[PDB]
């Protein structure tokens, strides 16, 4: 399930991008780059014993501990929308990953 | 903790690198930005193998396997939790191939 | 208008014969456009402004601290002027009139300019010493079609201001000293402190009244796009093309918005 809505992922981050591109322009690259609203990159995971097997629970950005925004750029709403879902999926797909590479 | 990919596509991943703090999973203060294509994305696997191995980052990201060079990071299938990556598009669409855990999902 | 005729006809004609002909891809287009400029190098002073907006932004680029030199190479030498931290927004400040307002917003340079929300502001001080710069042309059409724009910035820096940035905890009293004739008075955007409350006040205000319509794309976002719609619309006012007047701003206007659409239009 994971994987089927990766890419579509990538897709719908596409759209922050040309949203970004529309209304600011260029972003402001080098140490800031911009395009960023929220998601910001702390994440929380834990080994877990399941059916005798300890499980890395790999809870990643969007859906990890001390994640932080700023606002709202011009396209920060459609960077959040688009590119912290990523985020967010990317959690559940390194999480199941770990989990499904230990059980086998 | 965090996730470090040092090198991508970067249209999303300066997106997603960081917006208020978390120093972009440190990959500022250390390890290296997500800009890629300048050099060998082999680097960006010695990285994972040396930096998100070293427990700070969990995660790497690396582009349509193409491009990527991601041969190199292909026997870090084991041990999972410090090399899981999976190919995005980011205007560059995944194509399937030896990768750092893309053989392994999709087997 | 006999003025033209008198002196300084070649270089009217030069600049709307570049004008006319212009209807990565936008880094090159606005490199071009420089050499053009500098090969040039009234309407003068109308470019001269607007290249000093242009290096306004390339200044709060350089004045926080990161490749910061190959960042201002990559951008267009009209922007990033050869002849242009707390010492580097001072230096900034000579032989650019928009720099020194930026310096001022940013009382701790770097750390007052953060591409966040600080930036932000620096920018909005140097676009407003470059309004100044504009004025300083002793006024005209030229002037008031630019001060129409000053005033569409200054309310889109409003409704940006009153949709995220009190979560930035930007003052309300600054955040409308921030956003900025026309641009000094926008108290009917600042009345409603509700986000949607105050883009409807912002919308009201003429520059973004009848070009954003709809505003899908625009009002809504935040930064300085919400009269998006009122600077094509300001190209369009380019299109007139009026003579015997000041357009070299709006040339260089109208070969910006080119290359802006050819970076949207991108592949394909």
């Amino acid at each position: 399930t994971t994987k089927e809505s990766m890419g579509e992922v990538m897709k719908d981050s596409s759209f922050a991008l040309i949203e970004a591109k529309y209304v600011a322009g260029e972003n402001i690259k080098h140490i800031v780059l911009e395009n960023v609203q929220n998601a910001s990159i702390k994440v929380r995971s834990r080994q877990e014993n399941i059916a005798g097997v300890k499980i890395p629970k790999f809870e990643y950005f969007t859906d990890g501990e001390t994640k932080n925004d700023l606002t709202g750029l011009a396209r920060g709403g459609q960077q959040v929308q688009q590119c912290r879902a990523a985020y967010v999926k990317a959690i559940e797909l390194l999480v199941e990953l770990a989990s499904l590479q230990t059980s086998f | 903790s965090a996730l470090i990919a040092m090198i991508a596509d970067e249209d999303t991943v300066t997106g997603f690198l960081l917006a208020g703090v978390g120093n972009v999973d440190l990959r500022r203060k250390t390890n290296y930005l997500i800009v890629d294509s300048k050099t060998t994305v082999k680097a960006i696997e010695d990285a994972f193998k040396e930096f998100t191995t070293k427990e700070d980052i969990a995660i790497v990201l690396i582009s349509q396997y193409v491009a990527n060079m991601i041969r190199f990071l292909v026997d870090s299938y084991n041990k999972p939790i410090p090399a899981i990556l999976e190919i995005p598009s980011k205007d560059h669409p995944y194509d399937p191939a030896h990768d750092s855990v893309l053989s392994r999902v999709k087997n | 208008a006999m003025t033209f005729n008198i002196h300084g006809g070649y270089l009217e004609a030069i600049v709307r014969g570049y004008r006319a002909g212009l209807l990565t891809i936008v880094e090159k287009c606005t490199l071009k456009l420089v050499d053009e400029y500098k090969h040039m190098l009234p309407l003068s002073t109308f470019l001269e402004y607007i290249t000093y907006g242009h290096m306004i932004d390339n200044v709060v680029l350089i004045v926080t601290g990161r490749d910061v030199q190959e960042l201002l190479e990559k951008c267009h030498p009209l922007g990033m002027f050869d002849s242009i931290m707390r010492e580097l927004y001072r230096l900034v400040l000579v032989d650019t009139p928009l720099a020194p307002y930026f310096s001022e917003c940013i009382t701790s340079e770097d750390l007052d300019d953060m591409n966040i929300e600080i930036m932000r502001n620096t920018l909005y001080k140097a676009y407003l010493e470059d309004f100044y710069k504009f004025c300083q042309k002793l006024g005209g059409a030229t002037a008031e079609i630019m001060s129409d724009l000053l005033a569409f910035e200054a309310d889109r820096r409003a409704v940006n201001i009153t949709i995220n940035s009190i979560g930035t905890e930007l003052t309300r009293d600054d955040r409308r000293k921030l956003y900025s004739l026309y641009p000094y008075g926008h108290e009917e955007l600042a009345v409603c402190e509700d986000i949607d409350q105050v883009r409807g006040v912002m919308e009201k205000y003429p520059p973004y009244q009848s070009i954003f319509s709809k505003l899908s794309y625009g009002e809504s976002q935040m930064l300085d796009k919400a009269f998006y719609e009122e600077e094509v619309k300001r190209l369009c006012l380019a299109f007139e093309q009026q003579f015997h007047y000041g357009v070299f701003f709006a040339y260089m206007r109208l070969r910006e918005q080119e290359i802006r659409n050819l970076m949207w239009i991108s592949e394909c």
